[PDB]
């Protein structure tokens, strides 16, 4: 099969620059290549076929190029419509094959997480669980790491992130860790603690609390 | 009152027979000098002349060789030799008889559709072929026979041009063997060696192209106006002998090859016996096959398998003379369009003289199948094999030759049979042999006796 | 009867290139009338037989036109796993060609297709294609309806049904006043024939170069059968378009089909749909009845009436003997929903194999009377051979059976002169309808002019 | 106006088979090939099969080979995918896909159909409030944990809907078969507690309608 | 393969 190699699989890019996205192909594939775009949440439509030829209504700051096994897709003067997935497909050979894809994403400064540490609501404790959660908030870029302890030692099973996609407003990104044990183990301890290691700074934001004390 | 006879010279015998074939001479010693010696016989008897010394050739008409008729060497003409001795002036008739026993000449030329269509229908076009060859010899040890093969014109869309080995194997896709497509082949000239066109016809395999209607019509064209190729016989009964299973391109379907080119009707095999302008050459169209046909005096016949019969016949109704027989597994229905032709060919019989002296005129009464003596004629027409008809010959000399031994043919126009006649000119009396040198009765430098008489 | 015949303007084509086999007028954007040709043996430019198309302007001493470049390089596309060839060798660009608005199209009906899939193929056959271009913009396209990527296998497991790979599309064409294409293509379906139209927009707005397999959503292809008496029948070997079911906003398309049941040929009268209005069926076979086609009001009522041409058709003369002459046949539509019945008019050539009927073209209306008119070629006519093209004025009647007016060919023997024509424009702008000649044998074309 | 209209939402068991179809509408379905491609949040894009809805011929790419059917009707202009033996990799979203001119090209796409393969039963979550810690800055944080919930989806707001700014809810995230969701508010420190502030979750499979205000936590 | 479109119209 034909493997389409994409890069990079992301950039962070401003309104107004021209950006190229490359593909790959593990052979030459003369111009047998699509360009697809992805906006969040939708479905997909099609943006180049045959290299070069932009499908219809597609807008003219589109353009493809490329030879043998190496193709690019450029946008001129990005619009706000075009932070989104871009994915290249070759169609010199069935089976059909696609790249792993780009994501533009908007470029701003960077900005440290806020930090927020939260025990097991005592209707969780009651009926036997314990989870404690915290929120890293508001950060750029998106590249973030968490790290749990209890009583100095770190804890790894039985923790759940997620993340947020880009924020509409003001283009931050946000992450949520739950911390889930039993509520016999969580008893046995007195000090939790959330540390979030970022790019703007050498040393964890760290956030604790000790178990009753009010 | 007077008679030639008596009244013209007469010193001699010989100069007495030259004056009229009526005149007879006297030898006798014993008649008295009052009666003349050339008179007629009657006049002699009549003046006391005694009957062995009167001289009067009679011409006569002996015949020699009179080999009979042949039924069924070969004697067409009959008697074959005669002897006719003549006086001065004088006349003798006799009897010919002449007979049509020798098989009329028939060329037939057979083309094959080998195109893929044809593979289950190959046995029966072999089949045909040689059954044609082999009944028509029984029936005329005059035949001709030749053959030739069709397909369609190897260009595209009519043949398959890919993959490259599908050139040379039609039948590449299909995990088999055929033979290279072609236009037409003329493969063998009118022979009468039956068992050899028996064997070639047997070893023809089929090709194979892609549309359904073939190129027959340009091997047809080709089979009528390529004289020299084919070998059609200039007083010959000459049948073209189509076979097919389908329909048959036309004028101005050659376009979907891109051929504009209308047909010319011209000859265009040669050295390599195919038809050169195959890829280059429009389908006749129906007149102007109907005109070399014509031209070439060649009798169309389609031998057709069921399907396409009512197709064929309704061709056959657009070009006058021609008719369809229906191929199949039994030779029979072409067998008998071709028998059928055969028994409405004609004949005639037209004497000609050959090395008549200038001395001898002819004439001529014919009697004909109708049986009637047509006088001043030496031709009958309409005569099937085995047929007889008879003239009678007069030969008339003037005066006499000093040659005295001639000889002239009488010979049927187109038959190797002939009468010769062999003349002879009795000019001299008997008594003459007689003569006796020395002269005893005259005595006055005259000299010689013969027949009674002096100088 | 008003056609000049002695000041006659003559174009020319290169030596063997056979321009004149087809022609058309074509008016630009400004109004200017010029003469398309096409000359479908013109070698391209590595010395092998393409075929090309010429843009004549018009000037009474004629003479050499510009040649209208068209695309002759092969193509090759490795997509999908397969292997996508053209072939323009010997393709016969300009066998056809039409004039529509600012469009110029010319068809190669032997251009060469095959698909290859491994050591398995489609097979290399002449679909066909035409070439599209607008002169005053430069642009080109392409259309192709018979490509396939179909295997031969397929067609063997499916008994050859919807077998489009020697349609020949292009074969014959015409454009309706709308703007839709209709290209005949007469071995279609395994010889049947079929049609195939498109809107020329929707094929310049579909085409782009290299990508030769594509769709364009807005065509309408006729359909198969099984039906043993439209084998071979070469259904599109001939179009025309016109009005024949009283319905102003539809369009009905005539169609040739010169050997349809066994060769007794035929002419269909279809609606848009492809579905039959009504047949015409020849009158003797092999007379290729459907050969040509034309469609024009002769009797000044409003309503078209239909010619047809069997150029091969034998007259009957005495002591049962046939002389191949070729005829014309002239069909009046009549009133309300009736159908078109026999002939109104037979007029039967007169020299022996000239090929009466070999082309007709409507003239408009030569002399201005009221009524259109028409020209039929015979192009091995005349005592000679040479060629002739007879004019027959229109009348309440119908056709005259006398022509008012003969052209003899001034070309030598051989031309085919006739074998192409068109009429009904003004090329000079004297207010008469002007005739153009093709003669594809002496490489030329005649044009002559309708005088007061 | 092309437009490729696909079958809704599945929740289907593991080993079961689904049937998802797209339906032409603005032209008809034989008119070109059309393909079927599967996309995974991780796997990314995969390219199921195709088929001639003209003629029924269809090529799979072999991954799917004796999984995936692809049949077309057109009748009812509708194309179809069949998936057998449903497995936990078969969840993904399912697009039909087709050329605009190239013949071989994948230019027009359908909405996507969501397929989840599953065998948890319905659950409705459970709701705990997160106040803070027990000193205090500018601003302040709360929050709302969804705990094990079974199928997606859940909505969330806070006061009804008339606090929207200063949010963040996290996508739901699936631990053991059952699925868990959080949200953040933050405000200024003179809003809360001062005035209240309460989670509404709201899980239409269980037919659950659930608020909880924060409350401070006390000694 | 039965009425549509299908035939034996090849040199068959
Ligand atoms: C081709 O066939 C011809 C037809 O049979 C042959 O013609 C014959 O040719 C002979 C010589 O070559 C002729 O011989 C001469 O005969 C003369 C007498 O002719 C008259 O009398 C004939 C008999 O008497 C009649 O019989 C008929 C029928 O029974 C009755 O109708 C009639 O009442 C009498 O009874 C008669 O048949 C003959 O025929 C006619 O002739 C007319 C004149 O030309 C024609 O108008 C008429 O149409 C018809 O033909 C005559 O009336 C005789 O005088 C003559 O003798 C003289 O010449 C010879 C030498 O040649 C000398 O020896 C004598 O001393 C005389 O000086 C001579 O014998 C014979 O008549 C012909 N017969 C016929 C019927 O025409 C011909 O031979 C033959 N050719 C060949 C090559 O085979
Ligand atoms: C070879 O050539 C023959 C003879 O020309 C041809 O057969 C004829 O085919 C024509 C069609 O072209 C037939 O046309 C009529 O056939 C019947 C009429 O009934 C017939 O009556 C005659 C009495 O003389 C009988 O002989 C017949 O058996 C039969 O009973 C109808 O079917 C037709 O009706 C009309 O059809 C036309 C359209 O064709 C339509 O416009 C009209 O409205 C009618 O519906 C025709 O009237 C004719 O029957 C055939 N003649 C004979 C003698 O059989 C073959 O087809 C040709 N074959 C090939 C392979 O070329
Ligand atoms: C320009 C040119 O090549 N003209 C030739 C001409 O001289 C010749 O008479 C004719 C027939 O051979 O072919 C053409
Ligand atoms: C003048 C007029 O109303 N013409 C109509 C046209 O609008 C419509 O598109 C067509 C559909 O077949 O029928 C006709
Ligand atoms: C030929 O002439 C002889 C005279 O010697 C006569 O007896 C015989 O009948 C004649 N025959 C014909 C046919 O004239
Ligand atoms: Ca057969
Ligand atoms: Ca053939
Ligand atoms: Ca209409
Ligand atoms: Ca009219
Ligand atoms: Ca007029
Ligand atoms: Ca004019
Ligand atoms: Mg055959």
């Amino acid at each position: 099969d034909i493997l389409m190699t994409q890069s990079p699989s992301s950039m962070s890019v401003s309104l107004g620059d021209t950006v190229s996205i490359t593909c790959h192909a593990s052979q030459g594939i003369s111009s047998n290549i699509g360009w697809l775009q992805q906006k969040p949440g939708k479905s997909f439509m099609g943006l180049i076929y045959y290299g070069t030829n932009l499908v219809d209504g597609v807008p003219s700051r589109f353009s493809g190029s490329g030879s043998g096994a190496d193709y690019s897709l450029t946008i001129s003067s990005l619009d706000s419509e075009d932070f989104a997935d871009y994915y290249c497909v070759q169609y010199a050979q069935l089976p059909y094959t696609f790249g792993g894809g780009t994501k533009l994403e908007i470029k701003r400064a960077d900005a440290a997480p806020t930090v927020s540490i939260f025990p097991p609501s005592s209707e969780q404790l009651t009926s036997g669980g314990a989870s404690v959660v915290c929120f890293l908030n508001n950060f750029y870029p998106k590249d973030i790491n968490v790290k749990w302890k209890i009583d100095g030692s770190e804890r790894q099973n039985g923790v759940l992130n997620s993340w947020t996609d880009q924020d509409s407003k003001d283009s931050t990104y946000s992450m949520s860790s739950t911390l889930t044990l039993t509520k016999d183990e969580y008893e046995r301890h007195n000090s939790y603690t959330c540390e979030a290691t970022h790019k703007t700074s050498t040393s964890p934001i760290v956030k604790s609390f000790n178990r009753n004390e009010c | 009152g007077p008679n030639i006879c008596t009244t013209r010279g007469v010193s001699s015998c010989q100069q007495c027979l030259a004056v009229s074939p009526m005149c007879a001479w006297c030898s006798d010693e014993a008649l008295p000098l009052g009666s003349p010696r050339c008179d007629l016989k009657e006049n002699l008897l009549k003046d006391n002349c005694a009957p062995e010394s009167i001289e009067f050739p009679v011409s006569e008409a002996r015949v020699l060789e009179d080999r009979p008729l042949s039924d069924k060497q070969v004697t067409q003409v009959s008697p074959q030799r005669i002897a006719l001795r003549l006086r001065p002036d004088d006349s003798k008739n006799f009897s010919i008889q002449v007979r049509q026993v020798e098989d009329y000449p028939v060329d037939i030329y057979y083309l094959m559709d080998l195109s893929y269509s044809m593979k289950d229908d190959l046995w029966s076009i072999q089949n045909l072929g040689t059954k044609l060859a082999t009944q028509m010899r029984k029936l005329t040890s005059n035949l001709r026979i030749g053959f030739g093969a069709f397909v369609d014109k190897p260009v595209s869309p009519y043949m398959y041009i890919s993959p490259p080995e599908a050139l040379e194997n039609p039948c590449y896709d299909m995990k088999t063997t055929c033979l290279p497509m072609f236009g037409y082949k003329h493969v063998l000239t009118l022979t009468d060696q039956v068992t050899r066109f028996n064997e070639e016809v047997k070893k023809q395999s089929v090709s194979r192209n892609r549309d359904a209607p073939e190129g027959g019509f340009d091997a047809i064209m080709q089979a009528t106006v390529c004289d020299e190729k084919i070998g059609w016989r200039n007083d010959a009964s000459h049948l073209l002998v189509f076979t097919t299973d389908a329909k048959t391109h036309i004028a101005l379907d050659g376009r979907l090859a891109g051929i504009v080119q209308p047909n010319d009707g011209q000859c265009h095999v040669g050295s390599d016996n195919h038809y050169s302008a195959s890829t280059t050459m429009d389908y006749p169209s129906l007149g102007l096959m109907t005109e070399k046909l014509s031209q070439k005096n060649i009798n169309l016949i389609f031998a057709v398998t069921e399907n396409v019969v009512n197709l064929y016949q309704n061709y056959s109704e657009l070009i006058p003379g021609t008719t369809v027989g229906v191929l199949s597994m039994d030779s029979s229905n072409v067998l008998q369009l071709i028998v059928d032709a055969y028994g409405k060919i004609r004949s005639k019989v037209e004497l000609e003289v050959r090395d008549l002296p200038e001395e001898l005129s002819l004439s001529f009464n014919a009697t004909c199948l109708n049986n009637e003596v047509i006088p001043g004629l030496k031709s009958c027409m309409g005569l099937k094999i085995g047929d007889t008809v008879s003239f009678s010959i007069e030969a008339k000399v003037r005066g006499c030759p000093q040659e005295k031994e001639k000889s002239f043919t009488i010979k049927p126009v187109g038959f190797k049979d002939s009468l010769i006649v062999q003349v002879t000119f009795d000019c001299d009396c008997a008594c003459q042999a007689q003569a006796e040198p020395n002269s005893h009765r005259c005595n006055n430098g005259n000299g010689t006796f013969e027949c009674g008489v002096c100088r | 009867l008003n056609l000049d015949p002695v000041q006659l303007t003559f174009y020319a084509g290169p030596n063997g290139s056979q321009f004149g086999f087809s022609l058309d007028f074509h008016k630009d954007s400004h109004g200017r009338v010029a003469i398309v040709v096409g000359a479908p043996r013109t070698l391209g430019p590595s010395q092998e037989e393409t075929g090309g198309v010429f843009l004549c302007p018009w000037r009474a001493e004629g003479g050499q036109c510009p040649s209208l470049l068209f695309d002759l390089r092969d193509e090759t596309r490795n997509v999908g796993s397969q292997t996508l060839q053209t072939f323009k060798a010997r393709q016969g660009l300009g066998a056809s060609v039409v004039s529509w608005s600012d469009v110029i199209v010319a068809c190669a009906p032997w251009q060469h297709w095959n698909v290859l899939e491994k050591t398995e193929e489609a097979e290399k056959t002449p679909v066909g294609s035409c070439f599209l271009a607008q002169p005053e913009s430069g642009r080109r396209a392409e259309y192709s309806p018979c490509r396939g990527n179909t295997l031969s296998r397929i067609y063997v497991e499916n008994d050859f049904s919807w077998d489009k790979r020697y349609c020949e599309a292009g074969f014959s064409s015409v454009v309706t006043q709308a703007g839709e294409l209709v290209l005949g293509a007469p071995g279609g379906y395994y010889f049947l024939g079929l049609l195939a139209q498109a809107p020329v927009a929707d094929i310049f707005s579909s085409y782009r170069p290299g990508i030769l397999l594509w769709h364009v959503s807005s065509q309408s292809l006729s359909f198969d059968s099984s039906n043993p008496e439209y084998f071979d029948g070469y259904w599109g070997y001939s179009v025309a378009v016109g009005e024949f079911d009283g319905d102003l906003n539809t369009t009905e398309y005539v169609v040739g089909a010169p050997t349809w049941s066994w060769t007794l040929g035929a002419v269909e009268i279809l609606d848009s749909y492809y579905q039959r209005l009504h047949r015409l069926r020849g009158e003797q076979m092999a007379s290729y009845f459907g050969h040509s086609v034309a469609v024009t009001d002769v009797n000044g009522d409003g309503r078209h009436d239909l010619l047809v041409g069997a150029p091969l058709y034998m007259e009957s003369r005495a002591d049962r003997k046939l002389a191949e002459v070729g005829r014309v046949y002239l069909f009046l539509q009549p009133r309300g929903p009736h159908a078109l019945g026999a002939p109104s008019l037979l007029l039967t050539g007169t020299q022996l194999y000239g090929r009466f009927g070999s082309a007709i073209a409507p003239l408009g209306d030569l002399d201005r009377d009221g009524y259109n008119d028409i020209a039929v070629a015979a192009p091995y006519g005349g005592p000679s051979g040479r060629g002739q093209v007879l004019v027959f004025l229109g009348q309440s009647e119908g056709l005259r059976s006398r022509p008012s007016q003969v052209l003899d060919s001034p070309f030598p023997t051989g031309s085919a002169f006739g074998f192409s024509l068109r009429g009904a424009v003004d090329i000079d702008d004297n207010g008469y309808p002007d005739l153009i000649v093709g003669a594809y044998g002496a490489n030329q074309v005649a044009v002559y002019r309708a005088q007061p | 106006e092309v437009q490729l209209q696909q079958s809704g939402a599945e929740l289907v068991k593991p080993g079961a088979s689904v049937k998802l179809s797209c339906t032409a509408s603005g032209f008809n379905i034989k008119d070109t090939y059309v393909h079927w491609v599967k996309q995974r949040p991780e796997q990314g894009l995969e390219w199921i099969g195709r088929i001639d809805p003209a003629n029924g011929y269809t090529k799979y790419d072999p991954k799917f080979q004796g999984k995936a059917t692809i049949t077309a009707d057109t009748s009812s202009n509708t194309a179809y995918l069949q998936l057998s033996s449903l497995t936990s990799e078969d969840t993904a979203v399912y697009y039909c896909v087709r050329p605009l001119y190239d013949y071989y090209a994948m230019d027009y796409w359908g909405q996507g159909t969501s397929v989840t393969v599953s065998s948890a039963k319905t659950t409705a979550p459970s709701v705990y409030p997160l106040a803070p810690v027990c000193t205090t800055g500018s601003s302040v944080t709360l929050g709302c944990l969804v705990k094990g919930y079974f199928p997606e989806p859940v909505t969330l707001t806070w006061n009804s809907g008339s606090l929207s700014s200063g949010v963040h809810t996290f996508p739901a995230v699936l631990q053991s078969d059952l699925y868990t969701l959080s949200s953040s508010v933050t405000v200024t420190s003179s809003t809360w507690p001062s005035q209240s502030i309460t989670c509404n979750v709201a899980h239409p499979a269980s037919s659950t309608k659930v608020d909880k205000k924060i409350e401070p936590r006390g000694p | 393969h039965h009425l549509g479109g299908a035939k034996q119209a090849g040199d068959v």
